[PDB]
RNA sequence: AAAAUCCUGGCCAUAGUAGCAGCGAUAGUCGGGUGAGAACCCCGACGGCCUAAUGGAUAAGGGUUCCUCAGCACUGCUGAU
RNA sequence: CGAGAACCGACACAGGUGUCCAUGGCGGCGAAAGCCAAGGCCUGUCGGGAGCAACCAACGUUAGGGAAUUCGGCAAGUUAGUCCCGUACCUUCGGAAGAAGGGAUGCCUGCUCCGGAACGGAGCAGGUCGCAGUGACUCGGAAGCUCGGACUGUCUAGUAAC
RNA sequence: UGCAUGAAUGGAUUAACCAGAGCUUCACUGUCCCAACGUUGGGCCCGGUGAACUGUACAUUCCAGUGCGGAGUCUGGAGAC
RNA sequence: CAUAUCGACCGAGUGGCUUGCUACCUCGAUGUCGGUUCCCUCCAUCCUGCCCGUGCAGAAGCGGGCAAGGGUGAGGUUGUUCGCCUAUUAAAGGAGGUCGUGAGCUGGGUUUAGACCGUCGUGAGACAGGUCGGCUGCUAUCUACUGGGUGUGUGGUGUCUGACAAGAACGACCGUAUAGUACGAGAGGAACUACGGUUGGUGGCCACUGGUGUACCGGUUGUUCGAGAGAGCACGUGCCGGGUAGCCACGCCACACGGGGUAAGAGCUGAACGCAUCUAAGCUCGAAACCCACUUGGAAAAGAGACACCGCCGAGGUCCCGCGUACAAGACGCGGUCGAUAGACUCGGGGUGUGCGCGUCGAGGUAACGAGACGUUAAGCCCACGAGCACUAACAGACCAA
């Protein structure tokens, strides 16, 4: 169970997921990278991301 | 029986959704939902897993105007779990369904929640994606 | 009508004491005592957490999330002093005590450490003056002749190291249900000279009340407070105002109907809390699991709330209500009602979420 | 005269209560001077307010309100040198 | 003095009361907003304290729904400047009309055109940042049906503006 | 088929105009579902300043009854430091 | 086939919701209709519980009994009450409280002064006709209630007791198994019980989703500070984009059974009256209702309580200081160097979305100049949370007390 943005663990009971329109859209670790995925950006770019280096 | 899964409440009555197919659906507008109690400044309430009544706002055919039922397929709001935390997500969401509980329209656009397919089958059946 | 709000909690003042003070106690049998029937430290915020089905008839014997919720600290706490009561009418009546030289290095405040002198401002409970035996003389004397009554111990739960808290400790009797009394004095007395944890009355899986003041605000309108209807627009602009409280004889109103007063604050038990878990902060695992002594298990990263990090004995008290909040006192109990059976002495915990509160 | 929503005066409760906040102008603060006494009289600094006007010159109207010195019983929505 | 204390209004009254300064700077169409000079002021003259509760006056933001509220969309909100494109029924041919609707808009570098020139105006090419370029401020929500009175205008000083 | 329309007591109709009366649509939105949080001035406590309304008397009332038939004050009870 | 059900004539009542009467009360004035909001009640019960009857096969009903615990809404026209209509619903009952409720609101209607139309009148003007516009005063003395204190009556700390008080803390529905079974020619079609869920109500909580978030970060229009940089104003954020904490609901969690006694009813044993009889004594069962159970309050319950310990020359407490798990004043809670209570700093955790400057590129332009692009730069700026850390400030000291 991770986090398919930001990158790292998602704890065991926290942590959503949600569904768009048609099915898509994973987990979050939290609202946090969350909002900074609403706003189009791009975990691959921004501050400390696993996915980010 | 049991949804298994804790609701809050996304929308009350005079809400406005979107019907994932029936015929001719559109938007319906929320109605008292199933037996349901009140209290002051009750707002009645709704939530996935509800059979809801409902009016056809928008439309095409003579589908509009009105009279219902359908169950709110799909809530942006939160939801529960078993596992994990859950999600909310989408728009939110209602098909039109028949006293017996099948839909009244052969497809249904979107996706659909697990535990609606526990409530009513058939509902969940003619899904096309699940969770 | 129906009326709003519900009478019940009355009046509904402010709440003396910002710690609980339970009205009831469980009734034993088969019971050793515990003296500490209630035992508590208090909450942290809490997240959530996946659980294995408990054994219902039902089907789902499955992962489920239920909000793993509101983890307190607890413990270890101490009980300095059982304390008898003996003889009516009338009511009870403390007896004498016991003693205890152990004085945790802190129950000073609220405690011992008074000046000698006296001060204007009563004196807490504080000790040099000893006389263990003579208090157990006058117990036991005061046993088979007179009688007693049942007897609790003071406790005082410490703040070994919580997030901001001192050694000040607000401590309140608990009583102990053994057997028939006599049996149990002597149970409490072995744990005087002592201490105890949350693991010895506990249980994971076993209900339990919890009771806390609640939070909150001072006096405020009748629409939250007991809920009242706002409008209508007139003096909708005005504060929400109840029609006339009650008119005819007397002028005034006793009214049990709608008026504006304090909130917030309370004094209320929850009935039959789960406790699905049981805990600790010290490092212990079936495998191999990190290392470099690592933290509590649940404890949310980015500490929790403003009170963060929790590094030892736990406690997980599902659905979490606490009837309280946020690094307050709250008292755990017996669970009095019951309803469903207890489940077990542990429950799966697939999952529990750690996660900055924020994001 | 006990009386007329009686006339005139005096006086109690009301109350140490309401008002001294509301306005597109939310305005002061720190040192110092004087003084029996200083939150609001004066000096400096810092911070602000007004720009068809809270600036400049005037009509009517007021009538000495102008200036100086000495004052504080009166007046000044608190105090006042 | 000429006025949020020198005038009229019983008052050191948020009311009322004529003339000239309309050429101070940036801004911009502007005697507009906003900001700032010169000049004036801290006298629209009671203060001190509590994260300062309820309740009230003004007001900001509220997810999903979107007039379900209500006699009535009252209140609030929406739109908004400028340029280009485009613009229906009806009509007294004037109008309707800014109908509607669609697009553009900043900064920087180098330029062309109009003009005697402006610290005037209109364009071009390239580069470039933000979620947003009339970035604040200033700044219309739009359309249709019906009734009445043709229109601008007048009126119950102090509950009626039709 | 007008209870009881009608031609300068003007009839009909009408582009433009309108803080005029009624209705519909899109757009919008805390009007509503259903309320929350926050901002400023009050409110609360403190120093100073300081009124007015109103007042036959008595008065801690409540449930009933009675009475000129709509009583805190009569009657019976209840409650009440 | 009176009496499953419907039920005239006539006769006897009960209620005090409608209407009328009283012309009894008020004309030195008891504010209108309708609505709204907020509380209580009535039955004579609409649903739910337990029952009886049936023209009761079953299913679905119809009628009756006990029973008031809980429940019993949203909209379109109309000022409407009423009523008509729509879709939901278990059902969308009716009535009283000065036709409850204007020192609470609203002001649409009636019923002021303006005006039009119709009708009537010679006319002023009228109408139990229609229409447009047309105002809502007061600082609470007493009493009443909701909450909070100070005293009096019957040393202090901590923990309890429970006289009594409040609750609907729960109500209801759908589905599955039972079962395509019993019952039935067939069509059709149950139940006990066990489960899942929904709705309405209640309490609490914010990990999740969502709202706000005039903290914050960015973009950008106008203008002023010469430009640049960095800024002010545009109501008290110019506008737009994003949004932490907190607070919230549209989000999430929790809210039984069971036992005792009864009503209607079903029965037992059983006489009066050798039989019969559920009743007269006695007894077994039996309602969503009653009591308990459960939640909340509660030593001012005047029989004013109990227990343990500390203490009477010092136990404790108030003030003080630093803060909140608390808060309108007061109160409450925590810490006070035997210290992590608050701030600073650093780090962790978060929000924005990459800074100034410089270098390269850039449509072009002799050139000057140049919107903008890339690199430096996960930059810069910022945080109401956490930790580390005694650096700073919790000092100093006062007072009361048998």
């Amino acid at each position: 169970e991770i986090d398919s943005f930001s990158g790292a663990k998602i704890y065991p009971g926290r942590g959503t997921l949600f569904v768009r329109g048609d099915s898509k859209i994973f987990r979050f670790q939290n609202s946090k990278s969350a909002s900074l995925f609403k706003q189009r950006k791009n975990p691959r770019r921004i501050a400390w991301t696993v996915l980010f280096r | 029986q049991g949804t298994k899964f804790r609701i809050s409440l996304g929308l009350p009555v005079g809400a406005i959704m979107n019907c994932a197919d029936n015929s001719g659906a559109r938007n319906l507008y929320i109605i008292a939902v199933k037996g349901s109690g009140s209290r002051l400044n009750r707002l009645p309430a709704a939530s996935l897993g509800d059979m809801v009544m409902a009016t056809v706002k928008k439309g095409k055919p003579e589908l509009r105007k009105k009279v219902m039922p359908a169950i709110v397929v799909r809530q942006a709001k939160s939801w529960r779990r078993r596992d994990g935390v859950f999600l909310y997500f989408e728009d939110n969401a209602g098909v039109i369904a028949n006293p017996k509980g099948e839909m009244k329209g052969s497809a249904i656009t979107g996706p659909v929640g697990k535990e609606c397919a526990d409530l009513w089958p058939r509902v969940a059946s003619n899904s096309g994606v699940v969770v | 009508a129906p009326r709003h709000g519900h009478l019940g909690f009355l009046p509904r003042k402010r709440a003396a004491s910002i710690r609980a003070r339970v009205k009831a106690f469980p009734k034993d049998d088969r019971s050793k005592p515990v003296a500490l029937t209630s035992f508590l430290g208090y909450k942290a915020g809490m997240t959530t957490i996946v659980r294995d089905l408990d054994r219902p008839g039902s089907k789902f014997h499955k992962r489920e999330v239920v909000e793993a919720v509101t983890v307190v600290d607890t413990p270890p706490v101490v009980v300095v002093g059982v304390v008898g009561y003996v003889e009516t009418p009338r009511g009870l009546r403390s007896l004498t005590t016991v003693w205890a030289e152990h004085l945790s290095d802190e129950v000073k405040r609220r405690f011992y450490k008074n000046w000698y002198k006296s001060k204007k401002k009563a004196f807490t409970k504080y000790s040099a003056k000893y006389a263990q035996d003579g208090a157990g003389i006058e117990r036991e004397l005061a046993r088979i002749k007179k009688y007693a009554s049942v007897v609790r111990v003071l406790v005082h739960t410490q703040i070994r190291k919580t997030p901001l808290a001192q050694k000040k400790a607000h401590l309140a009797e608990i009583q102990l249900n053994g057997g028939s009394i006599s049996e149990k004095v002597d149970w409490a007395r072995e744990h005087f000279e002592k201490t105890v944890a949350v693991d010895s009355v506990f249980e994971q899986n076993e209900m339990i009340d919890a009771i806390a003041v609640t939070k909150g605000h001072g006096f405020e309108g009748v629409t939250h407070r007991w809920g009242t209807k706002k409008l209508p627009r007139k003096t909708h602009r005005g504060l929400r105002k109840v029609a006339c409280i009650g008119a005819w004889h007397p002028a005034h109103v006793m009214w049990s109907v709608a008026r504006a007063g304090q909130r917030g604050y309370h004094s209320r038990t929850s009935i039959n809390h789960k406790i699905y878990r049981v805990g600790k902060g010290d490092d212990e695992a079936n495998g191999a699991t990190s290392f470099d002594r690592t933290k509590k298990t649940i404890t949310p990263m980015g500490g929790f709330v403003h009170y963060g990090e929790i590094k030892n004995d736990f406690i997980m008290v599902k659905g979490c209500i606490p009837g309280n909040r946020k690094r307050i006192v709250t008292l755990r109990k017996s669970l009095y009602t019951n309803t469903s059976r207890k489940a077990l002495e542990e429950v799966s915990l697939k999952w529990i979420d750690t996660a900055s509160k924020f994001g």
